[PDB]
């Protein structure tokens, strides 16, 4: 199958490592 | 016993309703233990607590270890990856640092030590924003704005992150798409997409929808879509234990995803949040910062921090600062 993912909404952002680099929501781009 | 960085995610969102939030943890807190090495009495305590620290499991001394452990483990600008984590102090020509705070600074935190004229506020701005500026291979321009005159040093942190991802998306894929910031107010913003195999999870608790794509390297993107109307939802759910139930949880599935290719970035005055997670001592005259200097009197003025994120079809940069600023009156 091919499940269908749009992030067309406000969404939040992890850059992990081993630990948290970044962390954000977008909530408008 | 507590979230420090998902308890400061959430008071950013909280301070700022329904804007765009972005920081670094490791910037943040990296800052805080850094300033915890030279705090005393109940202020030196409300660091460590606000961080989440065990007194008992993990011991003050593991806290530094590991971040040594993390500085050290940094490798070089490798090909198509690079992630660079600094520490910086910038101290007054008139003012002496107690030998334990600077040693630590250098040994645990591979510390870089600048004399710095604070007599002179526009010289020390330049001087210290153009080393954040040019650590951060000029993604964080102008991290302090107007710099007291009390101010006799100046301790800074920067990270500094640019990866391609493992795929890039064809960028010939990318159309303009509609977005809803609300279900009322949309904006058209160009939507990257690419199908493949994705680690994908869904969290019918929190309610969302969580994505992983890594990059050249070791670093992944974790992209979470909260189902409609529960964004403020799966906010509270974040936790430590989240992620780590989320990262496991992780099982890899042929998806279409659509990305927006986006930008954003945020900038705080951390002195203000803090309290809000019981750092408050350390921000006032009331301060125990004696571990730093013995011509005490000194606090912390103010805990600038600043973050921002590029994210297109290639990959993505992020980059950020912490500036705390110890002022004498
Ligand atoms: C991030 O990169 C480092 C250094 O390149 C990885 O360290 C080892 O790298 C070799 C390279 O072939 C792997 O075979 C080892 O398995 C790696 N050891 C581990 C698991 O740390 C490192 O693996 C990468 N990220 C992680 C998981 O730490
Ligand atoms: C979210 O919470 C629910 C409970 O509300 C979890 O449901 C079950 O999860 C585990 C597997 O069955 C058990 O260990 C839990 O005890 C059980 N919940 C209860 C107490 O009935 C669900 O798994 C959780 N999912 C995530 C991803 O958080």
């Amino acid at each position: 199958n091919s499940q269908r993912l749009v992030f067309n909404r406000p969404f939040l952002m992890f850059i992990v490592d081993n630990n948290i680099l970044f962390l954000g929501k977008v909530n408008r781009p | 016993r507590r979230d420090f960085t998902f308890d400061l995610y959430r008071a950013l969102a909280s301070a700022a309703p329904s804007q765009n939030i972005f920081f670094s943890p490791v910037s943040i807190s990296m800052s805080l233990a850094m300033l915890s090495l030279g705090a005393g009495s109940s202020t030196k305590m409300q660091i460590l607590e606000g961080l989440g620290l065990n007194l008992q499991k993990s011991s003050e001394k593991e806290l530094h270890r590991g971040f040594q452990q993390l500085l050290q483990e940094l490798n070089q600008p490798r090909d198509g990856f690079q992630l660079s984590l600094g520490n910086a102090l910038f101290t007054d020509l008139v003012v002496d640092l107690q030998d334990t705070f600077v040693s630590a600074m250098k040994t645990l935190y591979l510390a870089d030590t600048f004399p710095t004229n604070f007599r002179d506020s526009a010289g020390a701005m330049k001087q210290i924003n153009d080393y954040v500026a040019k650590q951060t291979k000029g993604k964080i321009v102008d991290l302090l704005k107007n710099l007291d005159s009390n101010a006799v040093v100046i301790m800074v942190n920067y990270i500094f992150f640019k990866a391609k991802w493992e795929t890039s998306f064809n960028h010939k894929g990318t159309q303009e798409q509609d977005f809803y910031v609300t279900s009322e107010t949309v904006v058209r913003v160009p939507m990257m997409s690419r199908e493949d195999q994705y680690h994908y999870l869904l969290d019918r608790n929190l309610s969302c929808r969580v994505v992983g794509v890594p990059y050249q390297g070791n670093a992944t993107a974790l992209f979470i879509l909260p189902s409609e109307g529960k964004m403020q939802q799966v906010e509270n759910g974040l936790s430590e234990k989240t992620l780590r139930k989320w990262l496991k949880m992780f099982k890899k599935r042929q998806l279409e995803l659509y990305l927006p290719k986006f930008s954003i970035e945020g900038s705080y005055q951390l002195e203000k949040v803090l309290p809000s997670l019981g750092i408050s001592n350390v921000f006032t005259s009331h301060a125990d910062l004696s571990g730093i200097s013995n011509h005490s009197n000194i606090q912390v003025s103010e805990m600038v921090h600043k973050a921002v994120v590029e994210v297109d079809e290639s990959g993505t940069r992020a980059a950020a600062a912490t500036g705390t600023i110890f002022t004498f009156r």
